[PDB]
């Protein structure tokens, strides 16, 4: 089984490939414009680093879709500031290059499993947020916050449209907040790490303040990676071919903080670490879609799953791998 | 006496006009496209050719120029190079009218550099044109004091009025002749180009006098100094010195203080980005600035 | 009393200035980004909150101003539309301050229509601003004349004097209570729209009078009248009315006199396309005109 | 033989076509985006009018070269003040869709029948223009004025490596100020007709002055479209072949006057017109390359052609027919 | 900064590449078809060897266009007989192949620093040629020597309008007689290396005789590599944005010498060499454009450069260096 991974020099690279290579049946192609972040693979013999960027190449991308079996899209930007103050860049990266690799995977007849976004919902009012029954709200299109979204959306019709017109095999997953070792740098164009903690755990790092915007009584989930990672890795397996076709929230809805309560745990677990000492005093907490929570039951049915770490132990892992790899002179 | 002019901005105009009142005739002037009054329309007011070619240094010119034949050739305030096959033709030759103590100063906006560097003086010189740029014997030069609340716009007016002081009886004395020029000494001049937006960039590591001064060499009309709170750019139009802190951080956000060097500076009015002007208290807030 | 002033220009400035003059708390001040004043900077300075929202007409912005609770709001010279559901906000109502002898000359640019129409006379008028743009109730209304000589910038000077007037003896009448307004009559009132450039277009057929005024409505620092030699595009900037030929043919060139339906209009200035301003002369020259 | 004109619809298309249809063996293809200059041909049997513009088409134009036989590419600005004022259309139009019409002739083996323009040989010193051995000269780059001359030109060079290297047959013409009845709109972007006589018999139709720059002593030859459309008829009949590869000025170089002249000429011609008074009284000389004489050997040698028509029957004629054609009431 | 050099292997690839790895913030994309002229640099960190051949890569060069900031086209034919022996491959390399790599920088907003050639002055009679206000001058189009002259001021031309037109930024460089260690061999494609030097110090070596074509008594400027190089280093170093749109000799005025005076400089510092006698005998000077002369003002106004070496040491170290590293066992 190839596995081909469109930017993976990054957290759900990383992690990904880690747990690939733990199975003897995983051959993982790896493309990206660099690889520091997965140095550690490039000589193992089940791994194949692949020099790419899904803005420029045309068939080099389309040769290894060829060649491989499964594609992993992650190339995409998904930075808040981005979407109001380059739309035009987030729109063509986020929908148009991966709408061309999309078409690739229907040519040559080859499963896609494509990460959609929890932004989709948007400002949907069910407690739980349903992929198969939820309706998706957004605001006018004199909001411009809302073009990745509908963007994200949008692929997900379409893909779904290859799916019943043009027999395309694809599992499309919505990561809520997955956290852990080795997070993307905030302005990575990568998906998967929570912007949320990276954020957070940078002020601390930084010792600047936390932006608490209206108070941050937002309230949303997070999912430590090796919970995500499993999910993930079984839809690859997709035992019984139960996720065809499917669209899968993956996330840990037990875990759940206003961006305020996040906010007092980090702190809590920064404060008591043994290496808290070569970062600045906390700067305090600054006052500046309310709640964002996955139902999970298309993870329990397609791929018996269900989240196994609390929160508590997800933030320290989280913190104490982000302080412990910081780089002290720079 | 016959002349041709290279004039632009306020002191182009009062040259100008010293000129007229001085009985100079006036053939031709020479200036730019673009507060200040326009060479052009006190030309064209004046019923005086007005030519604004982007570079004069070319034969077309030097012929044109030529056929008017200038006694003597004037310079207040043009903005560039204007070659010796040019001011050679005026046998009386080539005045121009700088705002600085020269030998200090030569090149480029003196009026804000010397704000700049905190000089509590400038003035303005009238000297003969030479090969090198700035360098020519001094006909004359009146000196005038910097006020500490003097801004680029307070000295400019004042340089003004120096300048017509200076001209009014310079002009006709040079009709009368050559008068015996000073030199100036090139192992006491000082030099300076064209600020770049980089020159107005507040350092706060610096003293807080010094940007304080930085401040009021480019408060408006001119651009502003600049800073960044992070990624946002913001302008400080008006500023207060103040007598243990990093440097660059917060000290009160009402007023507005940044711990300098040395000191602190206070924003008394700026903005945010290409935002409205609002005193510092209100800027420190849409800054998100906190003490 | 406490209020929320929409302002911009040099008219928005002395409101300002005369409301703080008259005791009045000046809670927030809305203005428009960009020779004259800058209602942002004197608010800055003044340490007066100031806004630049393209368009109020906004629930955002109508519970911002709430907020503020004015009592009464003002507007002088802002250039936008302020919805009903913000000026209801103020018990005392809300006043304009307008550039005309309303109701005649409502609506835009009345400083140069009223040059445009040849009138010996305007004024300025501040009046309640109801549901119908400029056709409130007249608080006070101060005369001047324009004199034949007047030009845009001229006239807009005295119109400000007249303004500084006007509102140093009604702000303070105000401030004690309704005043008994004077209704307009509608069947009087006259409504310009915003001047498009082919407004200043100078077309030969007419009178001569007819065309100087117009010379005179958007002289320098206006954008100036302008006509075309064939493709050539020019602009008059300054002219004289003299008392057979086809019009808009050259019956002279030094000075350049232009004949029109009636009578001959001399260009003293003006330049050619983006060209510099000269005298008339020059530019017949320039535009390759003959007798 | 299918003579493809591409831009019939001026001057050289109309004297050209009445030419080849007085012949039984021609059909001729006269490609426009109007008719208006050339009606009535509409309803001759051996006249094809072909709808197009040679910057939109591609492939419509490319058939026609395949369909035809001969190609005569007609389109181009040569609007002084254009070189000036908007230089790169002069260029695009002029140089790189005439460039696409050549590699379409070189393509499909076709015979090319191309309008370089006097314009080549620039401030060129000999006193006879000859196409063979003068050199050409032009002033800086920062003279814009020449990047007419310099593209006309360096197309010849390519049409003349297409034939070296490729086999190409083509034949070039220089037309000296050709003029007679039905000239081109000053603003035509056709080639052939004189853009001095049309400006100065345009001056005394409209009663505005005629410029002379410099006093007007630039001295111009002047050719009767009937000795010019004889030559340009023989290059199409091709004689023993004899034009293969051949650079050939068609002018008439005893035909010569200063700007000053060719004035005084047209306006004595004028005055003596019997129309002459629909038109206003004469607004005067207005005072504001020296030489631009061919030599005609090329012409002489491969056409046997000379010219037979003196300057005053070809100005009379000129005036005549334009004065007679004015609309009146327009 | 990244710079693509695309010609690396050769003269100015070597002497550039050296100059830019000095300092700490270039990284060099040397890009070619072979490295044994740069082989050093290969280990760089801050070099990067790039395969490729601008007549052969589309999407390869392209990409290194958009990937870098900064692009150094240096493949060009300049070896004089093949203008004449072999005319269309030197247009569709200097020209065509050329002009796709501009069109490359318009497209993706790059900066392009372009070779010109001194040759487009042609039979200029100014005595110093000027970039700003100098003609040029080419003999007629029956001289085909001119069409590589021709085709260079073109891609000028070209580059100009594109500045012009649509914001293209780029530096036009003019480089008369470089000079030093590690010449282009005389028959490759890179421009750079004076071939009158390399031709009669290849003389010298080899005991064949210097050709004075008529007695060689045409003149010449020479440039120390040293001198050339640190000017194109400051037109890539842009200090104020004073090279935007700017045409720069890169020359020593004061370095001149016809080909006899070359020749005999030369051969007395051929003669004095401690190596000599691994040579043959001198074989004579051989009877068998008459000045090219920069003007230099546009160097000293936007790089603040004038030329530090003398005509002997450039001679000496240039020669010195050729001998020390000719192979004589081959």
């Amino acid at each position: 089984m190839r596995v081909l991974i469109l930017g993976v020099n990054g957290f759900i690279g990383n992690h990904l490939t880690e747990r690939l290579l733990r199975e003897d049946h995983y051959e993982v192609y790896g493309l990206d414009i660099g690889s520091d972040a997965i140095s550690r693979f490039l000589n193992h013999p089940h791994f194949h680093f692949v020099e790419g960027d899904i803005s420029i190449h045309s068939e080099w991308i389309e040769y290894h879709v060829k060649k491989c079996d499964v594609v992993l899209p992650l190339v995409a930007i998904a930075t808040p500031i981005e979407y109001t103050r380059n739309p035009l860049r987030v729109f063509e990266l986020d929908f148009e290059e991966n709408l061309r690799i999309i078409r690739y995977c229907v040519k040559y007849r080859k499963r896609i499993i494509f990460p959609s976004t929890s932004e989709v919902y948007g400002m949907c009012s069910d407690k739980y947020f349903d992929e198969d029954h939820s309706n998706l709200i957004v605001g006018p299109v004199n909001k411009p916050r809302w073009i990745y979204s509908v963007s994200k959306q949008l692929l997900d019709r379409v893909i779904w449209a290859y799916g019943e017109k043009e027999g395309l095999q694809f599992t499309l997953f919505r990561p809520f907040n997955w956290m852990g070792p080795r997070l993307d740098n905030l302005n990575a164009a990568r998906i998967g790490s929570s912007r949320a903690i990276t954020q957070l755990i940078l002020n601390l790092v930084e010792g600047s303040p936390i932006k608490l915007i209206d108070g941050g009584k937002q309230k949303r989930c997070f999912t430590d990676i090796r919970d995500g990672i499993e999910a993930l890795y079984r839809i690859i397996e997709n035992a019984g071919n139960r996720c065809d076709g499917e669209i899968i929230n993956i996330g840990n809805p037990e875990n759940e903080a206003s961006i305020e309560e996040l906010g007092e745990m980090l702190l809590a677990s920064f404060e008591k670490h043994p290496l808290r000492h070569h970062f600045p005093p906390f700067a305090g907490f600054r006052v500046v879609v309310e709640h964002r929570k996955p139902s999970i039951r298309n993870a329990h049915r397609c791929l018996d799953w269900e989240p196994k770490i609390d929160m508590q132990e997800t933030i320290d892992e989280t913190l104490d791998f982000f302080l412990r790899t910081v780089d002290l002179t720079d | 006496m016959k002349t041709v002019v290279f004039a632009y901005h306020d002191m182009g105009c009062l040259g100008i006009e010293a000129l007229l009142a001085a009985g100079y005739e006036i053939s031709a002037i020479f200036t730019h496209t673009d507060f200040y009054g326009s060479v052009a329309r006190l030309a064209a007011e004046r019923g005086i050719p007005v030519y604004a070619p982007d570079n004069v240094n070319h034969p077309l010119w030097v012929e044109r120029i030529a056929q008017l034949s200038p006694d003597v050739i004037f310079s207040f305030y043009y903005r560039h190079l204007i070659y010796d096959e040019i001011l050679q033709l005026a046998p009386a030759g080539a005045f121009n009218l700088h705002g600085s103590l020269l030998p200090k100063y030569r090149g480029r906006a003196p009026l804000n550099w010397v704000l700049v560097n905190g000089e509590t003086e400038t003035g303005v010189t009238l000297h003969r044109m030479v090969k090198r740029a700035d360098a020519g014997a001094i006909v004359a030069q009146l000196r005038i004091a910097i006020a500490p609340d003097d801004i680029a716009i307070t000295l400019h007016h004042k340089l003004c009025h120096a300048a017509r002081q200076l001209l009014e009886q310079t002009l006709p004395a040079i009709k009368h002749g050559n008068i015996l020029e000073i030199a100036q000494r090139e192992n006491e001049a000082t030099c300076f180009g064209r600020r770049t937006p980089d020159d107005s960039f507040l350092e706060w590591h610096k003293p807080a006098s010094v940007l304080h001064n930085m401040v009021r060499a480019v408060a408006d009309p001119w651009p502003g100094a600049f800073s960044y709170v992070g990624n946002q750019k913001f302008t400080v139009w008006s500023s207060r010195v103040h007598p243990k802190a990093q440097p660059g951080s917060v000290i009160s956000v009402a007023p507005l203080l940044i711990a300098c060097g040395d000191g602190a500076l206070e924003i008394v009015t700026g903005q945010a980005g290409d935002g409205i002007t609002m005193q510092g208290s209100q800027l420190a807030q849409t800054l998100g600035l906190v003490q």
